[PDB]
């Protein structure tokens, strides 16, 4: 499950003089009740590393915009479905959180941390904007949540009408490295990311970091809190 | 409604992006086509306002290297600047691939068509690479050439098609005849050869396409589709002849109107043995339109072998597919995989860059290192120039079954024959 990790997370704030650093508890985040359940289901127990630093800033109050590094099991997706889960409202039956993946197999992956941490969530539901999912034109989504790949994510925000993103409330992109080395992925992503709202909470994750990656990170991620975790 | 099908069996597979022009200071609005391709002797010609560019096509061909960015833009390829006094927005070539046409627009004297010979390109001896035969269009303004396309069959021929609705057939030996024109009341919006480039089928502001002997002599005359009413009245503004009785045909509001989203329509036409009316099948936008700030214009083309029409659009980040069915008869959309997809890119201040002109290639002869491990052989590749003035090539990937390799290669261009000014 969690890889371990001597070293330390390295933190610039958004803001210079504003220190909001380090919950050592769930119950510290005042998550909704059927969260934290979420949460306890899953066996959770404190926070990782990396999560100690980002959830305090992505569940500010307000949420704040934050670009992660760390590595594989340093609990970044359970970080983030944390984050989409949080802002989601079941009553609202429409898209408010939007993931994007770089595969697949991720997409449903992650959709698993998802349906599974928002177990007490009452009829929330997931839609899957990936390969081969069977929509005909016409339809809207009205599931709170969208997971899938840049290219069908942004065919249903625009050509086809499927989801409105001036409406969404987090959009997450997982695994930043892989999603710019794939083609197509870099510049779709650009064109989703351009027609969310302005408040729009905006995070990303990658395990890697180089030029390209934190340059693309920049354009997609305004205002960040930036935090990495040197691999071990 | 529209006729679409998820192909796995098709991709496209981009290539490194390659910088030919430098970028713009604003987005060119004005319908532009400034790519063409010698598939006979390996060569590209790009153009835009700031000369004319020539590459052997291999040299803009380069292949991604696992470890390299995707999305990193090569900065410049070895090619032949050829300076221009004014801006080019019509390049074409001839069928025999030894005449470079190219249309430019002066403030101070209109427009003209320079005609190169394409030997003069190669003749090492020739510091300045001069064409060998202009032709003034009296006009100005309504002298903009808005389709021009040269005959696949007879290479001295060519029909050029002007803002002001006025229309020319061009015989380019060693020198230039007019051999045809219709006046700018016929109201000519675009221009297409026959397949086998025995007749003009001309695109009209009145909602119908025209058929033409190349003598002008009028032919045949296909109606404004039955779906359009008479308070949303339409124009051709491209047109693409597919077959005898095939055509794909793209209409536009009449007014001008750059809102309103062109409709890609197929056409099937009766015979003289029949007394059906015409077939056509909305497609629509094929080619989503994110931009309303340019002058339409589809770029069409067919290729045969594989039964299919490649679509891009000024107002279009996207290539679309429309193949014909196992059918045999009609037409569907291929709906590709989020990372086999034909798209400009993003300009590096954010904005879309759409497509300027549109070819594609015949004579690479490199085959796709797909993973370390594996190859496949080489593929034709699509080429477009952007407004930004990137080129973007892919790798189009046919794996349907029964597909013929479409690979061509190249020749020597000899010096022999080359006309002078
Ligand atoms: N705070 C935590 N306590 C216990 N296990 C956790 C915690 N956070 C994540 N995990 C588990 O550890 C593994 C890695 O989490 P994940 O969020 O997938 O890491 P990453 O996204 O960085 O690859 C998963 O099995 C997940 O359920």
């Amino acid at each position: 499950n969690l890889v371990d990790n001597t070293n330390q997370v390295e933190v610039l704030q958004r803001d210079p003089n504003s220190p909001l650093y380090s919950v050592k508890s769930f119950e510290e985040l005042r998550l909704k009740p059927q969260l934290l359940q979420g949460v306890y289901a899953m066996g959770f127990n404190r926070p990782s590393k990396i999560q100690e630093n980002a959830l305090p800033l992505m569940l500010a109050e307000p949420p704040q915009n934050l670009i992660a590094q760390s590595q594989s099991g340093t609990g970044k997706t359970a970080a983030f479905v944390l984050a989409m889960l949080s802002q989601v409202e079941p009553a609202n039956k429409y898209p408010q959180c939007l993931c994007l993946s770089p595969t697949y197999e991720l997409a449903l992956q992650t959709g698993k941390v998802i349906e599974q941490m928002g177990k007490f969530y009452p009829e929330l539901k997931l839609a899957y904007a990936v390969r081969g999912n069977k929509l005909e034109r016409g339809q809207k989504i009205s599931e709170q949540i969208v997971i899938g790949t840049p290219g069908t994510v942004l065919d249903w925000c625009s050509k086809l009408k499927f989801i409105d993103p001036k409406k969404i409330k987090v959009f997450v992109l997982d695994e930043a490295d892989v999603m710019i080395a794939t083609q197509g992925h870099q510049d779709q992503s650009i064109r989703i990311q351009r027609m969310l709202p302005r408040n729009c909470q905006m995070l990303l994750f990658s395990a890697t970091f180089e030029d390209s990656v934190w340059k693309f990170a920049q354009k997609v991620v305004p205002d960040p809190n930036v935090i990495k975790l040197k691999r071990e | 409604m529209i006729p679409e099908r998820e192909m796995k069996d098709f991709q496209f597979r981009a290539l490194k992006k390659v910088r030919i022009f430098d970028s713009p200071e604003e987005l060119p609005k004005e319908r532009s086509s400034l790519l063409a391709v010698s598939n006979k002797y390996g060569l590209v010609f790009a153009g835009g306002a700031s000369g004319l560019q020539i590459f052997p096509t291999k040299n803009l061909l380069i292949q991604n290297k696992p470890g390299d960015d995707p999305n990193k833009i090569v900065d410049k390829v070895q090619g032949l600047l050829v300076p221009m006094k004014f801006p080019i927005h019509h390049l074409a070539l001839s069928c025999d691939n030894l005449t470079l046409s190219a249309c430019m627009m002066s403030s101070e004297y209109g427009s003209i068509i320079a005609f190169f010979d394409v030997r003069t390109f190669s003749n090492e001896a020739k510091q300045q690479k001069r064409p060998f035969a202009y032709h003034k269009l009296l006009k100005d303004a309504g002298g903009m050439v808005i389709d021009m396309k040269w005959n696949p069959t007879v290479p001295s021929m060519v029909a050029v098609c002007l803002a002001d609705g006025s229309i020319a057939v061009l015989q380019v030996t060693e020198t230039v005849k007019v051999c045809a024109t219709l006046p700018s009341t016929v109201a000519v919006t675009s221009v297409c050869w026959s397949p086998k480039g025995k007749q003009l089928a001309v695109g009209k502001q009145n909602g119908t396409v025209v058929q033409y002997l190349p003598t002008l002599q009028e032919k045949k005359v296909i109606p404004c589709p039955p779906f359009y009413e008479s308070d949303h009245p339409v124009r051709v503004l491209d047109v693409l002849w597919i077959g005898t009785y095939v055509f794909a045909i793209v209409y536009a509001a009449a007014d001008g109107t750059l809102e309103t989203s062109p409709d890609v329509v197929m056409a099937l036409l009766p015979k003289k043995e029949e007394k059906h009316p015409e077939i056509f099948v909305n497609f629509m936008e094929p080619c989503y339109g994110s931009c309303t700030e340019r002058q339409h214009h589809y770029y069409l083309s067919y290729i045969e072998e594989w039964d299919l029409v490649l679509a891009a659009s000024a107002a279009s980040t996207e290539v679309s597919i429309l193949a014909r069915q196992s059918d045999q008869i009609n037409w569907e959309s291929w709906l590709l995989e989020d990372s086999s997809r034909a798209e400009l890119p993003v300009t590096d201040k954010s904005d879309d860059s759409l497509p300027m002109g549109v070819v594609v290639d015949y004579t690479n002869q490199v085959e796709i290192t797909i993973s370390d491990e594996k190859t496949l052989p080489p593929a034709p590749v699509l080429m477009l120039l952007s407004t930004d003035g990137v080129l973007c090539p892919f790798y189009m990937i046919n794996q349907n079954p029964g597909v013929k390799s479409l690979i061509k290669t190249p020749e020597r261009l000899s010096l022999e024959g080359e006309r002078q000014p």
